[PDB]
């Protein structure tokens, strides 16, 4: 009938959008569940195998994991940089002198080109603010919360004038060994919910996905949530006739029986709109009960955000829509010169956090002990994996090839997916060889 | 928790939620609150003390004899309760002094409810030895053990078990000739055993008090516990229960031989002087009408009454309504709580705005030397012996059980019945005596 | 060192508080002894016996005087007004005028908010009695708010100045800043423009268009030449003049904002509706409350509201039954409305489901982190917490002394989520009624094994969030280490 009328009548059903790497033929498929395939969760202490411990905050404690953070960046862009020697923020020093600190928005609205603040870290400046003028800067990409080293003058000691920034320095790339070479091309899915449309409840779309997954019977698919939208209006009315974990269960045995056949690997990372799950940042792994021995091998809950290994190459996982979130408050030099896109990837990559902006947007719940703790980035991951509601797209920045999927369905509009091969080259030769061979984004 | 008694030298290392931890913490501190009550009023033995104490405990299920329940509920509270309580009196060395004593009257009532035929397997569950000798050898070295005994008359040797100690463990006991040693050993009587435990329980609590005092810093950082701990005892009252919202029929006519036959010395005293004066100042204004709506005036009931007799008092009456009436209805209205909305206690009347030249609040026992004490009770017309023990109470600071002997001689009965922490209670009590 | 310094204070503070004295301040380097005496002689010589005996306690502790005050409003440390008593010859002194802490940080007040501080200081800094003190200032205060509201006070008292930092157009928060909006209107409508470092004047006014206060700020000659609009007394009163009163009344005990809101107009109802409660509460209560009972615990909590599938109609649920005396009904046996029959007992799902996304929206509500400044003057509310921090908590970024405070505490929500458990805890409600014939009769009318059930699976709905809620329980082997 009318609902989810349109997914029945799409006429770009299967048709790829988007193409990066080299080209590849449209008949795209692995080998499914055959052939050796590794798939392990990695670094920072271990990203919440539990569920949680509190919701409940410190102030004293929120402020000794900001410091550790602006002073851990800043003892490696120091020590990368070679900088002399910091100095305290209130100082007045004639001469141009290096500051350290958080950049910070004035008021509590948008960030603006004049109305920003930077904040020291206390062992340098005992967190004292100082209003900092980008009138002399010639090029910069600020947002809340970043850790920078500003290099402008300061005569006066109550307004810092800018004079040059230093791009932040990424981490150092993951290691391979000879057994991550060892691995032949492996195909990967990636899909980002909502998998029903604004005003239907039959999932339409995750058939469509499962069909999809079963035909191309690819090696690991990642399958991020929301699974049954908090914002959805069937469930923000409470009309839903079953509760919450019910629905979700459901859902959830769907997805796993349709697969079976396919023999394909499947990974579920949770999203903040999951109306079941805790509402807070990071996300602990599901919950599910109903598992056979089999099932039990084929399927992994991991946490959110995750940073898990596929054949040796680090996926960097991140449900939230981190895209959209830092560029809306993110201000620049130029805006056409270069792509927005671009340079948010480059300060996700940059900050060495899968949330950097601070503080997050007000949709949004984060648990700064805990995300201190295991939201982290280990290392420049070979792929980063950001579905936005921002366009789809597929980038290489910085060597990390950041995905944007885009979400799976779109309003009651089709969406698209990801699907992309994955070969960790020559174990020498160049010096930058990225795993990451073919990436297509398709529309379901 | 083997057994009922226990040294509390083990801290538990369980979790509890907040409700379990606050209501452990004021069931604990209203128990050693009605120890010391109980024995200063009775005398430490007698079977009246032991039985109003047994009834305690059991409204409180603290402590009980070995059976299903006892293993689970009572001793785990009786454990974590003692903990927190060691956590709270901890910070001063009179806190710490009157827990030890408080604990220490705890401690001997208990063993004096533990049967005989276990105390052996406790003082093996102790931790530390002691034997008891056979009857075979008590026979055989009764002539030694009642010739080594104390000033105790007689050669009786009756049932008392005794036991073989070493001589290390009796230092204040043996070092005076007062008992019998073989091979270092010492043979001792059963009151001089609970002596010499009760000396060695009061040891290790005093250190372990100690030691608690030096680690206060780490814990204290806690939010949700500085203010329960830190008022645990000073300032928080234990379930006065007589909070805004009684029903009741109070004329207004008959307040004046109420005020004469069921009220509190404090509210007695500051009704007398409301009506010889037709005035009060902030405190005790406050102080007596939050008690008046306590015992059931209604708000129309209470404005008519400070109106009238603020008529006497030679001002306009819209100005007592501009002035006054706003804080008599905030009073009796709402939000301001715990300063306005309730009635006060004796805890707080005590401990709260000593009174000064003029003002007639406060509660007379603390706030008045004991010239104007004997004064005001002959004006009362109580008997000389009554007011004698009156004033001995008031020299121990005991003023709350002063007011509880003062009910009795008014009342002309011999035993209240409860423990007054709220006028009001004093008030309910006298009229249920009708 | 210290833990003996401290040793030492808290033993001197006990003893002087049994000598019939109070203490009312002290950190290792001053001790404020409220005397309860009026009589400079013997002040001093109660103060020397105090040193006297502490001195004799501690051999080598050397005490001393440092300076009386005739009469102190203490707010804070170094937060205080006093008239220091300066000993003068023959035993006069004089009550010197001193004050600290009292400074105000902005310049944003009217004329007439400014007369009315002025006025409340030098009375509560005057030597006569305590209630003469708070009758003259609910006097004025009084006779103030009247004369607003009947519209007596001239237009030209109510206008307020501020300066301009920046451009009007590069305010990140333009819509909530009046003065702003009101740069903004005037380089639109008018000529000359408004820059940076100018100070813009401007009125709130009444459009009648239901907006915040903030997007009305319109120009006094505006307002002058403009009749359809009127001043708008009630945000004067409530935000303008409230906030200069109460932050000096409100420490004075037996006067409350409530009460002062009651004292200047009509905004008791809708003030304590959008009142703080946060420095009302105070743990120097010297022997009040114990534990409190459900009525006054869950007061703040938010009721649970629901709508009933069948017609739509809004259902309160504020406790487990519903009635007077004989009709104790559960809330969940019958709708709201007198007109549906069906019984919410049936929809327990959707009330399940319901309960869910509020107790949610509740947490993230506490996630958002927004902070508030304590000074009533301030009130800023920020969310960025601020590494710069103070003795007690984080430092106000606008009130370089101030402390900021979360606008919704972790207690907060821990009360309202058992007050969401107790609304559905049938078996805890049914032992807190005595008469057991009662329970007997009502628990074999309606509280079948079916709806024994669906209540026990409604508190489940929040026992799950409330089990890993946030040190709802505390740890022993922390505590005890
Ligand atoms: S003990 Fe309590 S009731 Fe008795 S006089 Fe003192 S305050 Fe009043
Ligand atoms: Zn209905
Ligand atoms: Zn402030």
């Amino acid at each position: 009938a009318t609902p989810s009328q349109k997914y029945n009548s799409r006429s770009n059903r299967g048709e790829v959008v988007t193409s990066f790497g080299l080209a590849q033929g449209v008949s795209w498929s692995g080998r499914g569940g055959a052939g050796n395939i590794s798939l392990k969760v990695l670094g920072c202490p271990e990203a919440l195998t539990g569920s949680y411990k509190s919701m409940f905050q410190k102030l004293p404690d929120i402020r000794e994991v900001l410091t550790c953070k602006i002073e851990e960046l800043g003892s490696e862009l120091k020590e990368h940089y070679k900088i002399e020697a910091f100095t305290p923020l209130l100082a007045p020093a004639q001469e141009p002198v290096t500051l350290l600190g958080q950049i910070g928005c004035d008021s509590n609205g948008k960030l603006n080109n004049k109305s920003v603040i930077l904040e020291g870290d206390r062992e340098h400046s005992s967190g004292a603010q100082i209003p900092v003028d980008l009138s002399e800067l010639k090029e910069y990409s600020l947002f809340p919360g970043q850790v920078v080293i500003m290099e402008g003058i300061n005569t006066t000691g109550r307004k810092l004038v800018a004079t040059k920034l230093y791009e932040g320095v990424p981490l150092p790339f993951y290691q391979p060994t000879e057994e991550d070479a060892d691995f032949e091309q492996s195909m990967v899915l990636v899909a980002c919910g909502p998998y029903t449309t604004s005003d239907s409840i039959t999932y339409d779309p995750l058939l469509d996905l499962i069909a999809v997954i079963n035909h191309d019977r690819p090696d690991v698919c990642i399958l991020f949530g929301p699974f049954l939208d908090a914002k959805h209006e069937q469930v923000e009315n409470c009309l839903l006739t079953s509760p919450f974990e019910d629905i979700f269960k459901q859902c959830l045995r769907t997805i796993i029986e349709g697969t079976r056949s396919s023999g394909s690997h499947l990974v579920f990372v949770p999203s903040l709109r999951d109306v079941h799950h805790e509402p807070v940042y990071p996300q602990p792994p599901f919950s599910y009960s109903d598992l056979s021995r089999e099932d039990k091998k084929q399927v992994q809950f991991v946490s959110e955000p995750c940073s898990l290994s596929i054949n040796g190459v680090i996926f960097g996982l991140t449900s939230t829509d981190l895209l959209f979130h830092l560029g809306a408050e993110e201000i620049s030099s130029s805006s056409g010169t270069s792509d927005r896109f671009s340079r948010i990837l480059k300060h996700i990559l940059t900050q060495r956090s899968y949330y950097p902006l601070y503080p997050p947007q007000e949709d949004m719940a984060i648990d700064y002990e805990s995300f201190y703790v295991y939201a982290q980035l280990p290392v420049t991951p070979d792929v980063l994996i950001i579905p936005s509601e921002l366009r789809y797209f597929v980038k290489d920045v910085l060597g990390c090839v950041c995905v944007n999927p885009g979400r799976l369905t779109k309003g009651q509009v089709g969406g698209t997916f990801a699907r992309l091969y994955l070969r960790r080259p020559a174990a020498d030769g160049a010096e930058r060889q990225s795993p990451c061979i073919a990436v297509q984004v398709v529309r379901i | 928790y083997p057994h009922c008694l226990q040294f509390y030298l083990q801290p538990p290392s369980e979790n509890i939620s907040l409700i379990e931890f606050e209501n452990l913490a004021i069931d604990r501190v209203k128990l050693l609150k009605s120890v010391e009550n109980l024995g200063v009023s009775y005398v430490k033995g007698t079977e009246q003390y032991q039985s109003k104490l047994e009834s305690e405990l059991r409204k409180l299920k603290f402590s009980y004899r070995e059976n299903l329940e006892d293993e689970y509920e009572p001793r785990r509270r009786d454990h974590i309760s003692h903990f927190i309580l060691r956590l709270a009196y901890c910070q001063s060395e009179e806190l710490r002094r009157w827990f030890i004593q408080q604990e220490m009257d705890l401690l001997r009532f208990r063993f004096s409810i533990l049967p005989k035929d276990k105390i052996q397997d406790f003082l093996k569950d102790s931790q530390l030895q002691f034997e008891a000798i056979s009857d075979e050898e008590k026979t055989l070295r009764e002539q030694e053990i009642v010739a080594s005994s104390p000033s105790l008359s007689g050669l009786k040797l009756g049932f008392e078990s005794i036991y073989k100690i070493p001589f290390a463990d009796a230092l204040d006991l043996f070092r005076g000739r007062k008992v019998y040693l073989e091979d270092g050993f010492a043979y001792v009587p059963l009151k001089d055993i609970v002596a010499i435990i009760l000396n060695e329980f009061r040891a290790k609590l005093s250190k372990a008090l100690a030691l608690t005092a030096r680690s206060l810093p780490a814990v204290q950082s806690d939010e949700r516990l500085q203010p329960l701990l830190n008022h645990l005892s000073h300032s928080y009252t234990g379930q006065d229960y007589s909070t805004q919202g009684n029903v009741g029929k109070i004329s207004l006519d008959q307040i004046d031989l109420l005020s004469t036959k069921s009220f509190p010395p404090c509210m007695r005293q500051l009704h007398k002087a409301l009506r010889e004066n037709h005035h009060l100042r902030h405190g005790g204004r406050m102080q007596y009408g939050l008690f008046l709506k306590g015992i059931g005036l209604t708000l129309e009931q209470a404005l008519q009454f400070w109106k009238q007799e603020f008529i006497k008092g030679k001002m306009d009456p819209d100005k007592f309504d501009k002035g006054y009436s706003y804080n008599i209805r905030h009073s009796f209205g709402k939000e301001g709580k715990r300063t306005d909305y309730t009635p006060f206690s004796c805890l707080k009347i005590i401990l709260s705005n000593p009174p000064s030249q003029g003002d007639y609040h406060g509660c007379p026992f603390r706030h008045s030397d004991p010239e104007l004490l004997k004064q005001k009770l002959q004006s009362y017309k109580i008997s000389p012996g009554g007011i004698s023990q009156i004033l001995d109470l008031v020299k121990g600071t005991h003023y709350q059980v002063a007011c509880q002997k003062y009910f009795e001689m008014i009342h002309n009965v011999d035993d209240c019945g409860f423990s007054l922490n709220h006028p009001n209670q004093f008030f309910c009590e006298s009229q249920r005596i009708l | 060192v210290t833990y003996k310094g401290r040793e030492i204070l808290m033993h001197t503070k006990e003893m002087v508080q049994k000598m019939n004295l109070e203490v009312i301040y002290g950190d290792t380097d001053s001790i404020m002894i409220n005397t309860n005496s009026t009589n400079l002689e013997e002040v001093f010589k109660l103060g020397n016996k105090v040193k006297s005996e502490v001195n004799k306690l501690y051999k080598l502790l050397e005490i001393d005087i440092d300076g009386v005050f005739k009469s102190l409003l203490l707010l804070k440390k170094k937060k205080y007004a006093a008239l220091v008593v300066e000993p003068t010859s023959d035993g006069n002194y004089v009550t010197k005028q001193e004050l600290k802490g009292l400074d105000i940080v902005r310049r944003d007040w009217c004329d007439l908010a400014k007369d009315t501080g002025n006025f409340v200081i030098g009375q509560i800094l005057s030597d006569q009695s305590r209630d003469t003190i708070v009758e003259n200032i609910q006097k004025r205060l009084i006779e103030i708010g009247e004369n607003v509201l009947n519209g007596s006070v001239p237009v030209s008292q109510f206008e307020i100045n501020k300066a301009l930092t920046k451009d009007p157009q590069d305010y990140p928060d333009k819509k909530s800043l009046p003065h702003v909006h009101v740069a903004l209107w005037i380089n639109s409508q008018g000529g000359r423009k408004v820059k940076a470092g100018d100070t813009v004047s401007y009125v709130i006014c009444q459009d009648g268009s239901n907006l915040t206060a903030s997007q009305r700020a319109y120009a006094p000659e505006q307002l002058q030449k403009q009749d359809n609009l009127t001043i708008d007394t009630q945000y004067y009163l409530a935000q303008q003049i409230h906030p200069v009163v109460a932050r000096i009344c409100e420490p004075i005990d037996g006067i409350d904002a409530v009460l002062i809101a009651t004292w200047l107009g009509l905004d008791p109802t809708q003030f304590r509706v959008h009142h703080y409660h946060k420095d009302e509460e105070n743990d120097a209560l010297l022997g009040g409350p114990a534990q409190l009972t459900d009525e006054e615990k869950y007061r703040d909590c938010e009721r649970f509201k629901c709508p009933c599938p069948t017609c739509g109609t809004e259902n309160i649920y504020d406790n487990v039954f519903d009635g007077s005396g004989t009709d104790m009904e559960p809330s969940l046996y019958r709708c709201s409305n007198i007109d549906c029959k069906a019984s919410p007992l049936t929809f327990t799902v959707q009330l399940s489901n319901k309960l869910i996304m509020d107790i949610r929206r509740f947490i993230k509500k506490y996630y958002d982190g927004w902070l508030i400044c304590e000074e009533p003057t301030c009130r800023n509310r920020t969310r960025h917490l601020p590494l710069q921090f103070s003795r007690t908590g984080p430092l106000c970024p606008a009130c370089m002394k101030a402390t900021l405070q979360p606008e919704y505490s972790d207690k907060s929500l821990y009360t309202q989520l058992c007050f969401y458990r107790y609304i559905f805890d049938a078996e805890c409600a049914l032992e807190k009624l005595t008469t057991d014939h009662e329970k007997d009769k009502l628990k074999k009318q309606f509280f079948t094994p079916k709806v024994l059930q669906d209540y026990r699976k409604l508190k489940n709905t929040a026992e799950q969030f409330l089990s890993r809620s946030g040190y709802s329980e505390v740890n022993l082997s922390k505590l005890f280490a």
